[PDB]
RNA sequence: GGUGAAAUUCUUGGAUUUAUUGAAGACUAACUACUGCGAAAGCAUUUGCCAAGGACGUUUUCAUUAAUCAAGAACGAAAGUUAGGGGAUCGAAGAUGAUCAGAUACCGUCGUAGUCUUAACCAUAAACUAUGCCGACUAGGGAUCGGGUGGUGUUUAUGACCCACUCGGCACCUUACGAGAAAUCAAAGUCUUUGGGUUCUGGGGGGAGUAUGGUCGCAAGGCUGAAACUUAAAGGAAUU
C-alpha cells in the first residue's frame, strides 16, 4: 500500500526535476528524494594549536574551517548512518533532535 | 625573516603524496609516496606509514633552505570524491615533529560546475 | 518470472512465427 | 489525381537500384533542384550552376557553396568561429 | 455553528467579504470628484481606472493605472462624488 | 599587507622582468580564497551572479564578477526571505552598470587602489536601495584577456 | 470551466444593483447619442469605447445614459462592422502566430495552441450563422486570412 | 520597439515605397526620415545617403533587410527604402535620437 | 601567415615549404586546424585532416575557412554511367577487374 | 592504478603530483526548498527578439456563445532507426586481472554502437497522485507563492518587512460521530435514506496481449484481437 503520504521524495506538482548522484555507491537518485545533509567538519586534528602554530606567524590565521554538501542514497545510508528502521507511528517528526 | 616554502599535500583515497616547491612552482622539490617508505601496499592509509612520508620530506628541505613553509592541502578533488582521507589529518602533525613554520591550512580541492558525469554505471557499483 | 523476461522470450519468438511460417509454401 | 505515394522523384528511376540506394538520394536532390533565398535581393532566384556553384538569375551574383545546398552544415560552425576570433584581437 | 441570522448579519463582516459573494453583490469602486491643480472642472474619474485619462485642457496627470486602484499622486483633492 | 583580516581577496601576481637580480612582479587580477565564498552560502537565502568584459586605460580587457547574498532584514517572521525574482534581472543590471562605469577609465595604477579598500562595495549600500539593501556584496574575481605586449616602458613606475 | 486551461478563477466585474442611476449626473441621453458617435469616428474599438468614457466621465453603462446597449446605439446610427467585436479579434490572434509560425517552426509547443485557438475560430464562427448575424456557410481559411482581418 | 512605431505612421499621414519614388522625394525637400534595409547593395545604400546628407535629412538603419521590411509598413511584397513624407501624429520623427 | 593567427583559427590551402603555393587542404572540403605556436623556433604546429599531425614555419601562407564544393560524397554513383562519366574526365583506371580473375 | 585484499595497464621512452597555458565536446553544481511555469512527457548560467499562457482590478463588451466526447487529429522523456556532423566523459556487445567447484555474473582496467545536434521515424513506460473531466455542498488551524485592498506600523518619497484581510494555486496538520474489507480519506464524504451531467473500461484464474486477419511503420514493433484445452484457487488488507 502508500506506505508513506509523499511516499518517495517530496515532490507534488512537477512530475520530474533531475538527477543527482549518491557519493559512495553512486547510485542515481532524484535530487529531491534521497538525503541532504551538510556536513562541516573543521580543516585540522586535535590542534594543540599554542605551539603547532606558534611557528605560524601572522597568529593562526584562520581557524580554518571547511564546508561539504553530500548526497547519500536509500540503498546506502543504513549501512552507515544510524537510522536502519522506523516503527510505524513515530515517522512523524522533522526536526532532528 | 622567515623564507615560506608550499608544502600543499595530496592525500587522496589509497595514496599520500607530499611535496614542498617554491612559490614559483617550475622549481619542485622531492616528491614522496605511501610507496616511498614501507612496502605492503596495505600501509598506503595507516597512520604511521603516513607519518615517515612526511618526515624524509621535511629534513630534507631543510638542507636546501626551506625553513617556513605553506601548507595548502589538496584531497582527490573535482568530480573525483572530494573528500580527505587518512593523510591530510595525520600526515599534517609530522610537519609538526620538525617545529616547520606552518600557515594557512585550507583545502584546493577543484569544484565542478557540474559537468561531466561521473563512472560507475547509472545504477551504482553495487558490491 | 518477472513479468520483463517472459515478454523477452515472447517477442523473439515473433521472429520465428513471422520467418519459418511465411516461406514454408 | 495523387500521382506517387512515396516514390517523388526517383520515378524517374523506376524498378531498379534498391530502396535505400533511392531514399537516401531522394532526401537529397529536393536540396539540389530546388530554389534558395539569395541572401542579396531576398527573392527566392538561385538555382545550382555546377559542382558548388550558385547563380541568381537575377543580381547576376555567384555563390561559391557546398555540394548541395548554398552553405553546408560543416560551413556553419566554421563563421561562427571566425567572429570568435576576431575579438581576441580586436575587442 | 449551529443558528445565525442570515439575512441581518453584523457589521464588520462586508468589510472582510468580497465585490462578489455578499448577500446582494455590488461594487467596490466608486465615481470620485477630481479637479485638476490647474483647471476649475472636475472630471469625474474614479481610482479604479484604466489607461490615464486626464483632464481635457491641461492632460498633465491625474491618474496613473497600476494592478489596483490608480491614485490622484499629486496636489488637489478626491471629494467623493 | 598584515592588516590580516582581509584574509578573503586572493591574488595572483604576474612575473614579468628581472630587474638586475630584483625582479618586479606585475598585476595580474585578483581571486577569492577557495573556502570565503563557500563560507558564505547558506539556505533559505537568494542568490546572484554578473560579470562583463571591459576595456581600461590600456586594453587590458578583463572579466570581472559580483557576488551578493540576501540578507535577512528586521522584524522577519518568515524563514525564507526571497527576493522578487524580477528584481533580480533588476538588481543584476544595474549593479553591471556600476562594475562597468568605474572601469572604462579605472587606470591599472587606479583600479588597483580602487580594489583594495574595497570602495566599490559601498556604492551598493547606496545605490541598491531600491528592491533590497542587501547583504555581503564583493567582486571575487578579475582575470585579464589581452596585455598589449612586454610594455617595457610603463612597468617602471612600480619599484621602491 | 475554462474550456482550454485549468484555471478556476473569477476575475470579472459586478454590475450594481440599481437601474435608475446615480441620481447626480447632468443633462441625460440627449447630448449622449453623439458623444460616443464623436469619438466612434476614429474607427474604432466598439468595446473599448465603454471603458474609456467610465475612467473619465460618468457613463457608467449603457443601461443608464440611455436605454440601449451599445449595439442598438451603435448599429442603427450606420456605425457597427461586419465582424463586430470579437471574432475580428480572435482571428487578428490567429493571423499573429501563423506568421510566427513561418519562421523558427521548430515549435512544437506553440502551434499546439493553433490547433487549440482556431477549435476557438470555428466555434464562435458557426455561433454567428446560426443566429444569422454573419450570413451562413462563411468561406474562412487563413490563406487570404490578411485581407480578411484588415 | 520601432516595429509598432513604423505600424502608424502609415495610418497618420503620407509616405512612399520602393527606391525612386523616395529619390523623387528628396530632389524637392519633401521628404523626412528615410528608412533603409540592411541587404540592399551598398552602392545604393550610399547613393541615396549621400543627397539625404545634402538634403538635411536624417537617416535609420532598419537591422532588417529588404524581406524585412515588406511586414513592418503593412503591405505584402519587398521594400527596400521607405520615405515617410508627414508622420503629423506618430511616434517617430522627435523619438529618434 | 600562420604567425599572423592566434591560436584555434580554421585554415586551408596552406603550404608546406613557404614558396609552394599551396600542397595540402586543397581538396573538396577539408581544412588544416592550428594546434598550437610558439614564438621562438618559429615553426608552428598543425592539425591534418586525416589523423597526423605536422611542424611548418610561421611563413606558410593560407586561406581561411573550408573548401567549398564539400559534402559531396553522400548521393551514390547509383548507376554504372555517371560513374563512368566522372573517371573518363580525370584518368583511365576504370573498370578496375579482379585478381583471382 | 586498484579494491576487503591482487593484477592487467602506465613505468629513468620522465610518467603519476606540480606550473604557464591552450584547445575539444558534453554539463550548468553549491542557492535549489513540503517553491514555481507547463495540457502531459518535461523545464535551472547571462542578455536580446518573437508571439503565447494562468492569476488578480473593473461601475468595459456579447447575451447561452456551454460540459463530456465514437469517428478523425497535434504533442509525446529514454532506448531505438536512416543519412550527415563533432566525437571530451561515461559506457549493453567484446577482451582482459582476480573471485568462483562454476563466471562469457558482481568487482578492476580498457573499450564499439549510443550519449549531443540537424532533417526525417516509430507512439511505448511504474506516461503513478496506481485516484477520468465539469458542477455544487459539508469542520478547525497554521504556514506558503501570485494579485488586490486597508492599516497615523517599522526600516532612511520609493521599495522590502509586519499586521488584519481577501481570491486562485501546491500542499500540510488535528480530528471526522461520516465513508471504506482494512490500510486510509476533506475526499475514496453528501450511496441499499439506492438518481446533478458525461466519456472510457472490467467480469474466476492460465492459456495470452497468444493464433487468425485487418491496419500503420523501411525496420524493430504498435492499435484492434479471440478460441481450443486445463484447473478450484490465484489475489487485497491487516492479527499473532
Ligand atoms: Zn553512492
Ligand atoms: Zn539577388
Ligand atoms: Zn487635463
Amino acid at each position: 500500500p502508500k506506505k508513506r503520504a509523499s511516499n518517495g521524495r517530496n515532490k507534488k506538482g512537477r512530475g520530474h526535476v533531475k538527477p543527482v548522484r549518491c557519493v559512495n555507491c553512486s547510485k542515481s537518485i532524484p535530487k529531491d528524494k534521497a538525503i541532504k545533509r551538510m556536513a562541516i567538519r573543521n580543516i585540522v586534528e586535535a590542534a594543540a594549536v599554542r605551539d603547532l602554530s606558534e611557528a605560524s606567524v601572522y597568529p593562526e590565521y584562520a581557524l580554518p574551517k571547511t564546508y561539504n554538501k553530500l548526497h547519500y542514497c536509500v540503498s546506502c545510508a543504513i549501512h552507515a548512518r544510524i537510522v536502519r528502521v522506523r516503527s510505524r507511528e513515530d515517522r512523524k517528526n522533522r526536526a532532528p533532535p | 625573516s622567515q623564507v615560506f616554502g608550499v608544502a600543499r599535500i595530496y592525500a587522496s583515497f589509497n595514496d599520500t603524496f607530499v611535496h614542498v616547491t617554491d612559490l614559483s612552482g617550475k622549481e619542485t622539490i622531492a616528491r614522496v609516496t605511501g610507496g616511498m617508505k614501507v612496502k605492503a601496499d596495505r600501509d598506503e592509509s595507516s597512520p604511521y606509514a603516513a607519518m615517515l612520508a612526511a618526515q624524509d620530506v621535511a629534513a630534507k628541505c631543510k638542507e636546501v633552505g626551506i625553513t617556513a613553509v605553506h601548507v595548502k592541502i589538496r584531497a582527490t578533488g573535482g568530480t573525483r570524491t572530494k573528500t580527505p582521507g587518512p593523510g591530510g589529518q595525520a600526515a599534517l602533525r609530522a610537519l609538526a615533529r620538525s617545529g616547520l613554520r606552518i600557515g594557512r591550512i585550507e583545502d584546493v580541492t577543484p569544484v565542478p560546475s557540474d559537468s561531466t558525469r561521473k563512472k560507475g554505471g547509472r545504477r551504482g557499483r553495487r558490491l | 518470472m518477472r513479468a520483463k523476461w517472459r515478454k523477452k522470450r515472447t517477442r523473439r519468438l515473433k521472429r520465428k512465427r513471422r520467418k519459418v511460417r511465411a516461406r514454408s509454401k | 489525381a495523387k500521382r506517387t505515394k512515396k516514390v517523388g522523384i526517383t520515378g524517374k528511376y523506376g524498378v531498379r537500384y534498391g530502396s535505400s540506394l533511392r531514399r537516401q538520394v531522394k532526401k537529397l536532390e529536393i536540396q539540389q533542384h530546388a530554389r534558395y533565398d539569395c541572401s542579396f535581393c531576398g527573392k527566392k532566384t538561385v538555382k545550382r550552376g555546377a559542382a558548388g556553384i550558385w547563380t541568381c538569375s537575377c543580381c547576376k551574383k555567384t555563390v561559391a557553396g557546398g555540394a548541395y545546398t548554398v552553405s553546408t552544415a560543416a560551413a556553419a560552425t566554421v563563421r561562427s568561429t571566425i567572429r570568435r576570433l576576431r575579438e581576441m584581437v580586436e575587442a | 455553528v449551529l443558528v445565525q441570522d442570515l439575512l441581518h448579519p453584523t457589521a464588520a463582516s462586508e468589510a472582510r467579504k468580497h465585490k462578489l459573494k455578499t448577500l446582494v453583490q455590488g461594487p467596490r469602486s466608486y465615481f470620485l470628484d477630481v479637479k485638476c491643480p490647474g483647471c476649475l472642472n472636475i472630471t469625474t474619474v474614479f481610482s479604479h481606472a484604466q489607461t490615464a485619462v486626464t483632464c481635457e485642457s491641461c492632460s498633465t496627470i491625474l491618474c496613473t493605472p497600476t494592478g489596483g486602484k490608480a491614485k490622484l499622486s499629486e496636489g488637489t483633492s478626491f471629494r467623493r462624488k | 599587507q598584515g592588516s590580516e583580516d582581509h584574509s578573503f581577496r586572493k591574488i595572483k601576481l604576474r612575473v614579468d622582468e628581472v630587474q638586475g637580480k630584483n625582479l618586479l612582479t606585475n598585476f595580474h587580477g585578483m581571486d577569492f580564497t577557495t573556502d570565503k565564498l563557500r563560507s558564505m552560502v547558506r539556505k533559505w537565502q537568494t542568490l546572484i551572479e554578473a560579470n562583463v568584459t571591459v576595456k581600461t586605460s590600456d586594453d587590458y580587457v578583463l572579466r570581472i564578477f559580483a557576488i551578493a547574498f540576501t540578507r535577512k532584514q528586521a522584524n522577519q517572521v518568515k524563514r525564507h526571505s526571497y527576493a522578487q525574482s524580477s528584481h533580480i534581472r533588476a538588481i543584476r543590471k544595474v549593479i553591471s552598470e556600476i562594475l562597468t562605469k568605474e572601469v572604462q577609465g579605472s587606470t591599472l595604477a587606479q583600479l588597483t587602489s580602487k580594489l583594495i579598500p574595497e570602495v566599490i562595495n559601498k556604492e551598493i549600500e547606496n545605490a541598491t536601495k531600491d528592491i533590497f539593501p542587501l547583504q555581503n556584496i564583493h567582486v571575487r574575481k578579475v582575470k585579464l584577456l589581452k596585455q598589449p605586449k612586454f610594455d617595457v616602458g610603463a612597468l617602471m613606475a612600480l619599484h621602491g | 470551466g475554462r474550456m482550454h486551461s485549468a484555471g478556476k478563477g473569477i476575475s470579472s466585474s459586478a454590475i450594481p444593483y440599481s437601474r435608475n442611476a446615480p441620481a447626480w449626473f447632468k443633462l441625460s441621453s440627449e447630448s449622449v447619442i453623439e458623444q460616443i458617435v464623436k469619438y466612434a469616428r476614429k474607427g474604432l474599438t466598439p468595446s473599448q469605447i465603454g471603458v474609456l468614457l467610465r475612467d473619465a466621465h460618468g457613463v457608467t453603462q449603457a443601461r443608464v445614459i440611455t436605454g440601449n446597449k451599445i449595439m442598438r446605439i451603435l448599429k442603427s446610427n450606420g456605425l457597427a462592422p461586419e465582424i463586430p467585436e470579437d471574432l475580428y479579434y480572435l482571428i487578428k490572434k490567429a493571423v499573429s502566430v501563423r506568421k510566427h509560425l513561418e519562421r523558427n517552426r521548430k515549435d512544437k509547443d506553440a502551434k499546439f495552441r493553433l490547433i487549440l485557438i482556431e477549435s476557438r475560430i470555428h466555434r464562435l464562427a458557426r455561433y454567428y450563422r446560426t443566429v444569422a448575424v454573419l450570413p451562413p456557410n462563411w468561406k474562412y481559411e487563413s490563406a487570404t486570412a490578411s485581407a480578411l482581418v484588415n | 520597439s520601432i516595429n509598432q512605431k513604423l505600424a502608424l505612421v502609415i495610418k497618420s499621414g503620407k509616405y512612399t515605397l520602393g527606391y525612386k519614388s523616395t529619390v523623387k522625394s528628396l530632389r524637392q525637400g519633401k521628404s523626412k526620415l528615410i528608412i533603409i534595409a540592411a541587404n540592399t547593395p551598398v552602392l545604393r545604400k550610399s547613393e541615396l545617403e549621400y543627397y539625404a546628407m545634402l538634403s538635411k535629412t536624417k537617416v535609420y538603419y532598419f537591422q532588417g533587410g529588404n524581406n524585412e521590411l515588406g511586414t513592418a509598413v503593412g503591405k505584402l511584397f519587398r521594400v527596400g527604402v521607405v520615405s515617410i513624407l508627414e508622420a503629423g501624429d506618430s511616434d517617430i520623427l522627435t523619438t529618434l535620437a | 601567415p600562420l604567425g599572423s593567427v592566434p591560436e584555434g583559427t580554421i585554415v586551408s590551402n596552406v603550404e608546406e615549404k613557404p614558396g609552394d603555393r599551396g600542397a595540402l587542404a586543397r581538396a573538396s572540403g577539408n581544412y588544416v586546424i592550428i594546434i598550437g605556436h610558439n614564438p621562438d623556433e618559429n615553426k608552428t604546429r598543425v592539425r591534418l585532416p586525416s589523423g597526423a599531425k605536422k611542424v611548418i614555419s610561421s611563413d606558410a601562407r593560407g586561406v581561411i575557412g573550408v573548401i567549398a564544393g564539400g559534402g559531396r560524397v553522400d548521393k551514390p554513383l547509383l548507376k554504372a554511367g555517371r560513374a563512368f562519366h566522372k573517371y573518363r574526365l580525370k584518368r583511365n583506371s576504370w573498370p578496375k577487374t579482379r585478381g583471382v580473375a
